[PDB]
């Protein structure tokens, strides 16, 4: 069974991709969807199997790489952390598959699309079920190849081809650092298996753990889209909406977080990386909360919301409460997938327009979508007793619960980042559903009012909700977004819970802050995020509905003109990357090609020896005039030079100077 | 000091209002009426609140 | 065909995978002189 | 309203058939045939790797210690 | 509205709107070979999964019914007094 | 050799590709080309080589545990 | 212990892993000394491989308290890790160390 | 006779039959091309027979023949695990190299087949010879057939391309000859068994190193000395390009396991920082200038320079892992570079007559089978996992980091830069917009010939990526013999 | 299907006891010492000729 969870998504991908002609769009959709539905059911069972019974499962198939001290197997371990990740990965993958039957119905290439969906699920399973870091890297690269294949699904569009280059190469930068980090592990311990690395971790050189932890963290920025290497994640919104719901906001983005959570038995022995994890987390939350409030694309806002939540989990990891980060990771993939599938539904209704400035009303036209995205937005802001309430609000009070400067700092930073989250959540829900209509009448012209006479049969197209294959995922994910946090709060938060007591999430007694977070933190800071959400939400509603002039005053002031464009342009990080990193590399390639390879390497080489020697040989060849009188003089000359050399006992070097002088005199013309 | 164009940003913002007369007034009047009046837009901003509020009061009265 | 060990250690030197018998005790002396820290690796076994 | 499946595999139009250029005979029977016959033979190749030899000695040294249990 | 496309282009994934009229028969056949392949990997799992802790006798654990290591344990434990 | 399919060969791109191919025939030794050539061929390799010599055998990570130092030398 | 396999008689070295007292111009004795040293270095590295496999099963068996149940295996693996590498015979063949 | 001499006679017998068939019939060129192809398959069947019998843990050369008669120059053939996979790679490529270029030659077809059948013998010999002068004899006997292969069947800039390869390879190899002659003078023979026993004085080693490395640096090739390859590979016919990249670029890689690792160890150790400094530079510069190359076939050639540098730093690591990774990356390069050359030189050039990346766009829309294989060969060039190219790079890069960490850290940047050019080339030809407008008429997709050699080459790259132990089990014991070093408690046993 | 069938057939068995084909394959490629005996003879001669080449080329004029 366990090895069958791994195998099923792979087989459905192969049928849809290499045999799409035989099965057709219907047969590809059925085999692809059914295989991942079956895998999802087998994985829910494996959660009861492994986690609730504390029975880890080991299976090794054959060796991959065999050398001295290097034995890396095609082996898989199922523990409490593995089955925890598999549930959001396979529930969301199953639902996005069912969703994609309705969303991609009109597209010409459905077999290729559904094949890439199953290929992504297979690779994500490989990433969380591996025995060792090198097989986890296969899923890491595999998910990257699948994200490139899905961002660039519409290859005809150049924008898509630029954005897929960004995703591929910004993730290769993280891969370089993981490869260095895995080299460090092999160099120190001789093998990179999890049992080996974690059993020996308490004793390794403390500075060796620094090198591995930094390399593991740098690799984690690229995939988890942390501020240093995050430019790719918003560009991955070029691919179709269901791709952005699973890969770009509910599964692959979390792999960086999984890498740190898996490596907890190692990075816990280096508090130096834990400060970097923590500050890395707090920066990305305010960095991306500010940007999303000034975006005009709905997908761009929901992409910048995901990076604000990924920054929350990395903050929790550096806070040294891994069960909290795992709890947020699973809870977030339910409501972030909901908002993306809900946004995808309004894009479908409004003729593929993705701009808030052209959406209005629509609340009466898309009632289910509005309520469902209201479900998602209340857990995104962690409204009390929602699924996101138990995960996001425990990260905040755990930051203040570690009574340190860095903890109180990140609490202030993260709380401000939460304020801007509430602002762009109102923006999305107000401008798409609650504001006056800002788009053409075609989305709002019904048949109850007669605008036509001889064309009443057709041509109204008034923004209707989709079909069963579209709404069904949205309803299910809504139920998760309301109740999943409560029903699983003990498995993850607990107080002395033993769910991860198979060393899947190792907390060192020195770093435990759980008891203080339960008792030490004052009620004011415990309740503080709630008042801010309720107060800002009403303030932004009035400034968007009642008092709409004031924001016009801000953006028409030169101060606010610069502040609006600064955050709209994403801190100008894209600007400085193309101009000083990307273009710098393309100039360097040109200078090597133009001035060195085709320049001085051929001048101080074959071409300069060619043109130099041909000139020399013509001059010496011009000494031969076929005159016996002049040839006789040469013999006497060459006779005397031999007599001088072997009678004046001259230094042999004096001769070589003569030859080099003579040769270079024939090198000069005229 | 004033530009050759009559554009002044202070005066521009003064006119950021709903104009009294507009040649396009009737062409745009559909966006503020009917389904798009103030009440109608926010009539169902909280879908299940009305049904839930009365239902929760029924459960709340359990003393009797 | 074979040479004194001292002859080769003169041209290449110990280190870079050339760990002649007695390399660890010498390295301790070398590291103590330059870093001023005594090398004493940890046990790795709670028992003995 | 899905369309019929289409295309010309190998560029052979729906009228005619694939014309054998000449390479096909040796490449399918000799080149690939040799690899399947090599694959089936490789299964019965005795294992003369250093590790299968070194594992068995290594087990007999660790069996002489509490690290590995001996069947005797 | 469907895109105009060239009809001489052969693709393993079908191309632009490819559904055969035998789609159901072919899909049925691919389902059986999937089911047959996944049946072999299952029997591999049953005989090669490794556990260092056996489940409780009365506690829900459906692996008990096909994995050999557990079946060897539970049959051995069913011999006492 | 074999006839190829018809390509609308752009005279502008054809002469550009011809330019890239014969470009070496026009390289000169200027103050600029020498400066770029000296930087790339001498300075960068000499800097990389110098660090390679200074840090050679400096560190080893195998089996090094707490209480031991990474530095070999 | 485990019986010595038939395959483990054909490749078993007949000479000690050394070059001392080995005439180099006797190629037969020399190649067997080369083989004897390589086989020993390899047994040492597979000894650590097998200890590492036991460590892993003690790790997945003890889970949380592996830090107080798997220490003997950790000792042996860390001993072998510092001492067994496959370094070849070439240095050994070309230098003599007096041990005095 | 031995079985290693049968490897050499069969390609010679095929040369004879092509030359004499016209004397029994005006015969078709199709009959000449079946003879050459059946002859290369038989060499591949013998080589698979040799591999079945081969002992993976034996320190004696195998399949040798008792000469018992000594002359000034005598051919001595033997096989060790270090050379068996180089022989197999030569015998899998040569059949595909012929099939790939089956229609593209058209004129002088007998001459073309005779040169390849002659090249197969000379490249097979260079791996089978048990002397270092005999190694040089065949490592340089390939230069006259390759001068005439490029000149007779090459592209437009063929004359200069063929002069570059011959003169650079002749010049570079004449510094190797001086070093080989010196070792023979000091020892009295170049037979491997006698030379490997002998230990040179450090100063002799440091000057023998200067001369074997100068040869190898030209033939790797390193960055400032790679001009011949940028000309040779591009102007060469498709078949010549496949041989030159897959097999000839590996002669220097296999020559370090014979001429440097076992007989000049102290020199290799004390000079590795010079090698690594060069290898690091040629990783960066080659990759920066591969990004701005506008000829597709010359973009595949430049990619080869960056990969050869990773395997060159791997052979100089003094580590078991980097040495086996170097051989794996050379085997991996043999399959992937062959496929990318087939795509650029044998599918695009066949249909367009152009190599300029300006003219290609959206080729996936009309050629979906080409784009699938082209993507897989681009990913392997990028060292993606599941391909043999990833395993070789990882082991080559790890031994580089363990030897001198800093240089392996720069060399690890190949993970970002090989990816950069591979995807950028891919997105500009297969993707990048709709089918170009420079294509007046539609292009057909892959032929059953083009498909099945691309599929065969991809199949070797992926299967060997999953289970590299097919090649790793053979090299372990034999690689163990080229490591220099001791451990303080494992050595000098009593 | 063939790979599953071929792999199943070519397995050794419960405890050792190789199959007939395994016996045949190991028998043909035995070469118990015949590579060693031929290499040693050739190494001995080429070592002699090196001594001879040195004797003839370094003789007193
Ligand atoms: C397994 C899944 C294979 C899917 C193959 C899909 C296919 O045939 O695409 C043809 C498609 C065309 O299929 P199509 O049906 O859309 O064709 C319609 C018409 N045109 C040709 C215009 C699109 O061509 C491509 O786009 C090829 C791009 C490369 C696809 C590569 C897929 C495999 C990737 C493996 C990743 C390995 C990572 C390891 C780590
Ligand atoms: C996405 C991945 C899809 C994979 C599809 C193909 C699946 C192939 C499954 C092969 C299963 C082999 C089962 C072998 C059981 C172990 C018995 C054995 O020892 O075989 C030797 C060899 C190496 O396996 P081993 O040494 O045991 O490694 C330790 C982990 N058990 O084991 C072998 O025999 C393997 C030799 C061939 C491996 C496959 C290579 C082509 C793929
Ligand atoms: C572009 C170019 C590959 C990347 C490089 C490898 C990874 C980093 C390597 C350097 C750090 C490791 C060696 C440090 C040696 C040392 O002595 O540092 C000690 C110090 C921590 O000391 P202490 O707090 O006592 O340790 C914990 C005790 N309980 O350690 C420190 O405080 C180290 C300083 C902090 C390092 C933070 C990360 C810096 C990253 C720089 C850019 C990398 C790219
Ligand atoms: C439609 C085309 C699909 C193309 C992709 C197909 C992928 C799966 C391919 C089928 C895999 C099994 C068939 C492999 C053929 C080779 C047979 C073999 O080497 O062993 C396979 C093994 C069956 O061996 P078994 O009979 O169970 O031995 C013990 C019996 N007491 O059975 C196994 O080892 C099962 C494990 C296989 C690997 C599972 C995934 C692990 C890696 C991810
Ligand atoms: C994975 C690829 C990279 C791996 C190779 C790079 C490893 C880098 C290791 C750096 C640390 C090496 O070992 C380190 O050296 C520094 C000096 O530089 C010393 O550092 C020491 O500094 C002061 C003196 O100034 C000492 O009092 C203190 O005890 C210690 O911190 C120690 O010897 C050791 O902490
Ligand atoms: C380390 C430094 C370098 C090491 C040694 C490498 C030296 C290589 C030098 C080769 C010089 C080129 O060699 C010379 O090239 C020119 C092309 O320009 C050839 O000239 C030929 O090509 C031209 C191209 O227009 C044609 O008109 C015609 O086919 C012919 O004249 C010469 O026949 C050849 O002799
Ligand atoms: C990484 C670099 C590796 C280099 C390896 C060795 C390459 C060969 C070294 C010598 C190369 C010849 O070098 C070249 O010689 C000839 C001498 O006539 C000169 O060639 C040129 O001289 C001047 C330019 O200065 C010109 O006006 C003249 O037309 C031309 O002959 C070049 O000034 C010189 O660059
Ligand atoms: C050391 C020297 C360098 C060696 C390099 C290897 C060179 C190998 C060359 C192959 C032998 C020559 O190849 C020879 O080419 C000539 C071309 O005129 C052919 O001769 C024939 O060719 C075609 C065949 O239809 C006829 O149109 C032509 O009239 C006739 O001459 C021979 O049948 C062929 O055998
Ligand atoms: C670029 C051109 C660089 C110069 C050409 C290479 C020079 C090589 O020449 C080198 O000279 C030194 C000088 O004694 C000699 O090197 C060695 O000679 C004898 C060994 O027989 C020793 O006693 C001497 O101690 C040692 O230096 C060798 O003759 C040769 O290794």
């Amino acid at each position: 069974m366990y090895l069958s969870i791994i195998i099923l998504p792979l087989l459905g991908s192969v049928v849809s991709g290499f045999f799409g002609r035989k099965v057709g769009v219907s047969g590809a959709q059925l085999i692809t969807c059914s295989s991942v539905i079956i895998t999802t059911i087998l994985s829910i069972i494996a959660f009861f199997e492994v986690g609730f019974n504390n029975i880890p499962v080991t299976i090794n198939i054959f060796r991959w790489i065999d050398s001295e001290w290097f034995i890396i197997n095609w082996g898989f371990q199922y523990d409490s952390l593995t089955v925890s990740m598999l549930i959001p990965v396979l529930i969301i993958s199953s639902l996005v598959h069912i969703y994609s039957i309705s969303y991609m119905s009109s597209d010409p290439h459905n077999q290729r699309f559904f094949s890439y969906l199953s290929l992504f699920t297979f690779m994500m399973i490989i990433l969380v079920t591996a025995n060792n870091y090198l097989l986890m890297f296969v899923g890491w690269e595999g998910v990257g190849v699948c994200s490139y294949l899905l961002v660039s699904f519409w290859f005809t569009r150049i924008a898509a081809n630029q954005s897929s280059i960004s995703a591929f190469l910004t993730n290769r930068v993280g891969d370089c650092f993981l490869t260095v980090g895995m080299f460090a592990i092999l160099w120190s311990l001789g093998n990179l298996d999890y049992a080996t690395v974690f059993s020996l971790a308490p004793y390794i050189n403390s500075n060796v753990v620094i090198i591995i932890g930094i390399c593991l963290l740098i690799g984690a920025m690229a995939k988890s889209s942390q501020v240093g290497l995050h430019v790719w994640l918003p560009m991955a919104m070029e691919g179709p909406t269901p791709v952005s719901a699973l890969i770009h906001a509910a599964t692959m983005v979390t792999a960086g977080v999984y890498l740190l959570m898996r490596s907890s038995p190692l990075i816990e022995y280096s508090s130096t990386v834990l400060l970097l994890c923590l500050w890395l987390g707090a920066i990305t939350t305010v960095f991306s909360s500010l940007i999303g409030l000034f975006q005009q694309d709905i997908k761009k806002v929901i992409a910048y919301s995901t990076m604000s939540q990924l920054g929350m989990m990395v903050l929790s990891i550096g806070l040294s409460s891994y069960n909290i980060a795992l709890f947020h990771l699973v809870n977030h993939a339910f409501y972030k997938a909901l908002l993306f599938l809900g946004a995808g539904s309004v894009i479908h209704a409004v003729a593929d327009n993705q701009d808030f400035r052209k959406f209005g009303g629509l609340i009466s036209y898309l009632p289910l979508t509005y309520s469902v995205m209201l479900i998602a937005s209340l857990s995104l802001v962690a409204f009390p007793f929602m699924t996101g309430f138990y995960s996001k609000d425990f990260i905040l009070e755990s930051a203040y619960g570690q009574f340190s400067f860095s903890g109180v700092a990140v609490y202030i930073i993260a709380t401000i980042g939460a304020i801007f989250t509430t602002l762009y959540s109102v923006k999305v829900l107000y401008l798409t559903f609650l504001s006056n209509p800002n788009g053409p009448r075609t989305y709002y012209r019904l048949a109850i009012d007669n605008f036509f006479s001889a064309q009443a049969i057709k041509s109204y197209k008034p923004a209707h909700e989709g079909d069963f294959f579209l709404t069904l995922p949205l309803v299910i994910l809504a139920l998760f977004s309301i109740f999943f946090g409560f029903i699983t709060k003990d498995i993850f938060i607990g107080l002395g819970s033993n769910f991860f007591v198979d060393n899947s999430l190792f907390i060192h007694p020195i770093h435990e802050i759980m008891i203080d977070t339960e008792f030490a933190v004052p009620v004011l800071f415990k309740l503080l995020p709630f008042i801010f959400t309720i107060s800002f939400s009403v303030i932004a509603l009035t400034l968007s509905e009642l008092l709409s002039e004031l924001v016009i005053y801000f953006k028409f002031s030169r101060f606010g003109y610069n502040i609006f464009g600064f955050f709209n342009q994403r801190f100008l990080i894209e600007f400085f990357y193309n101009k000083y990193i990307t273009n710098l590399i393309l100039n360097l390639g040109g200078q090597i090609t133009k001035i060195l390879d085709k320049g001085s390497i051929e001048l101080f080489g074959p071409y300069g020896l060619e043109r130099g020697l041909v000139k020399l040989s013509k001059n010496i060849s011009s000494l031969s005039t076929s005159h016996v009188t002049t040839y006789a003089l040469y013999i006497l000359v060459g006779f005397i030079l031999y007599l001088i050399y072997n009678n004046l006992l001259l230094d042999y070097s004096y001769l070589l100077l003569i030859i080099i002088l003579l040769l270079l005199l024939m090198m000069i013309g005229e | 000091k004033p530009n050759i164009t009559g554009f002044d940003m202070r005066e521009f913002l003064r006119h950021t209002k709903t104009p009294t007369y507009d040649p396009w007034e009737r062409h745009e009047a559909w966006r503020y009426t009917g389904r798009f009046s103030r009440f109608n837009r926010f009539k169902g901003a909280l879908p299940g609140f009305g049904i839930a509020t009365v239902a929760f009061t029924a459960y709340c009265v359990f003393e009797h | 065909r074979r040479r004194p060990i001292e002859e080769t250690l003169a041209e290449i030197g110990e280190g870079r995978g050339i760990k002649p018998p007695g390399y660890y005790e010498r390295r301790a002396q070398r590291l103590k002189e330059k870093y001023g820290v005594d090398i004493n690796p940890v046990c790795a076994d709670p028992d003995q | 309203q899905y369309d019929p499946p289409t295309g010309w595999l190998w560029g052979v139009r729906p009228g005619e058939k694939y014309q054998n250029e000449g390479w096909e005979g040796p490449f399918f029977y000799g080149f690939w045939g040799s690899l399947i016959v090599f694959a089936i033979a490789y299964a019965y190749k005795p294992d003369t790797s250093i590790q299968t030899w070194a594992l068995e000695e290594a087990r007999r040294r660790l069996e002489a210690e509490g690290i590995l249990e001996d069947p005797n | 509205p469907k895109i105009p496309y060239p009809k001489h282009v052969w693709s393993p994934a079908g191309g632009w709107y490819a559904q055969p009229a035998n789609w159901k028969q072919n899909t049925a056949i691919f389902g059986l070979v999937i089911f047959g392949i996944t049946a072999m990997v299952w029997k591999y799992s049953a005989e090669h999964e490794v556990r260092h802790k056996m489940p409780e006798p009365d506690r829900f654990y459906p692996s008990r019914y096909w994995v050999k290591q557990i079946k060897d344990y539970e049959r051995a434990q069913k011999e006492k007094q | 050799g074999l006839q190829h399919y018809k390509i609308a060969m752009d005279p502008a791109l054809v002469r550009l590709g011809s330019m890239i191919s014969n470009r070496y025939k026009y390289f000169r030794w200027t103050k600029r080309t020498a400066l770029v050539s000296f930087m790339y061929v001498v300075v960068v390799p000499s800097t990389i080589g110098y660090l390679a010599y200074k840090t050679d055998g400096l560190w080893d990570l195998r089996a090094k545990r707490r209480g031991d130092l990474i530095s070999e030398r | 212990p485990t019986p010595e396999s038939e395959a483990f008689l054909a490749k078993k070295p007949q000479v000690p892993p050394t070059f001392d007292g080995v005439d180099y111009e006797d190629n037969k004795r020399l190649k067997q000394a080369q083989d004897a040293i390589i086989r020993e270095q390899w047994v040492q590295v597979m000894m650590g491989r097998l200890v590492r496999e036991e460590l892993s099963k003690c790790y997945y068996r003890e889970g949380v308290n592996h830090l107080e149940k798997c220490g003997k295996l950790r000792e042996r693996y860390l001993q072998l890790l510092a001492n067994a590498k496959v370094k070849g015979y070439l240095f050994e063949q070309q230098n003599y160390w007096s041990k005095e | 006779m031995s079985l290693l001499y049968v490897l050499l006679i069969i390609p010679i017998i095929g040369i004879f039959l092509i030359s004499t068939i016209d004397s029994f019939y005006f015969f078709n060129v199709s009959y000449y091309k079946k003879i050459a192809l059946i002859t290369t398959i038989l060499n591949l069947i013998v080589s698979l027979i040799i591999y079945i019998l081969f002992d993976f843990s034996n320190n004696q050369f195998q399949f040798i023949q008792e000469n018992l008669d000594l002359s000034f120059y005598d051919i001595y053939l033997g096989v060790d695990g270090v050379s068996i996979y180089f022989v197999l790679l030569t015998t899998i490529i040569m059949p595909i190299a012929l099939v790939s270029n089956w229609n593209s030659i058209t004129n002088n077809i007998k001459s073309y087949l005779i040169i390849m059948l002659l090249l197969e013998t000379l490249l097979l010999a260079v791996f089978l010879v048990l002397d270092v002068l005999l190694f040089y004899i065949f490592f340089e006997s390939i230069l006259p057939p390759l001068f005439i292969l490029i000149g007779l069947f090459g592209s437009s800039n063929k004359v200069r391309a063929s002069f570059y390869i011959f003169l650079y390879t002749l010049l570079g190899s004449l510094f190797l000859l001086l070093s080989i002659l010196t070792m023979s003078s000091i020892v009295g023979t170049t037979y491997f068994d006698v030379l490997l026993k002998s230990s040179f004085e450090y100063t002799t080693q440091l000057f023998l190193f200067f001369g074997i490395f100068i040869a190898f640096a030209v033939k790797t090739p390193v960055w400032g000395l790679n001009s011949w390859l940028l000309r040779a590979h591009v102007e060469s016919p498709l078949g010549g390009s496949i041989v030159l990249a897959a097999i000839v670029l590996k002669l220097s890689l296999y020559g370090v396991f014979r001429l440097i690792l076992p007989i000049l160890p102290q020199a290799s150790l004390n000079l590795t920082y010079i090698v690594y400094a060069i290898g690091a530079i040629t990783v960066l510069y080659a990759s920066f200038s591969t990004l701005r190359t506008v000829d597709v076939k010359e973009l595949i050639a430049y990619s080869s320079v960056a990969h050869a540098a990773i395997y060159l730093m791997g052979v100089f690591s003094n580590t078991i892992q980097g040495l086996e990774g170097a051989i794996l990356l050379g085997l991996a390069h043999g399959f992937v570079s062959s496929g990318l050359f087939i795509c650029a030189g044998g599918i695009l050039y066949d249909r367009t007559g152009t190599r300029l990346i300006y003219f290609f766009r959206g080729l996936t829309q009309i050629m979906p089978l080409f784009s699938l294989f082209f993507f897989i060969l681009c990913l392997g060039n990028a060292g993606t996992p599941l391909t043999l190219n990833f395993v070789g790079e990882f082991m080559s890069l790890y031994g580089t980091l363990e030897r001198l960490p800093i240089a392996g850290m720069l060399a690890s940047t190949s993970i970002i830069f090989s990816a950069a050019y591979s995807i950028y080339m891919y997105n500009r030809i297969a993707f990048g917009g709709s089918v170009s407008l420079y294509f007046i008429d539609c292009f057909r997709d892959l032929t059953k010939r083009e498909f099945f050699i691309l599929f065969t080459l991809v199949s070797f790259t992926v299967i060997l990526g999953i289970y590299p132990s097919f090649v790793l089990d053979g090299l372990h014991y034999n690689i163990s013999s080229v490591v220099y070093g001791i451990e303080p408690n494992a050595s000098y046993l009593t | 299907a063939s790979s599953f069938v071929i792999y199943n057939i070519s397995r050794p068995g419960p405890n050792g006891e190789p199959s007939s084909l395994h016996k045949w394959f190991s028998k043909i490629s035995d070469y118990k010492d015949e590579w060693e005996t031929r290499n040693t003879l050739m190494a001995a001669a080429l070592e002699q000729a090196a001594h001879d080449k040195h004797l003839l080329l370094t003789a007193e004029r």
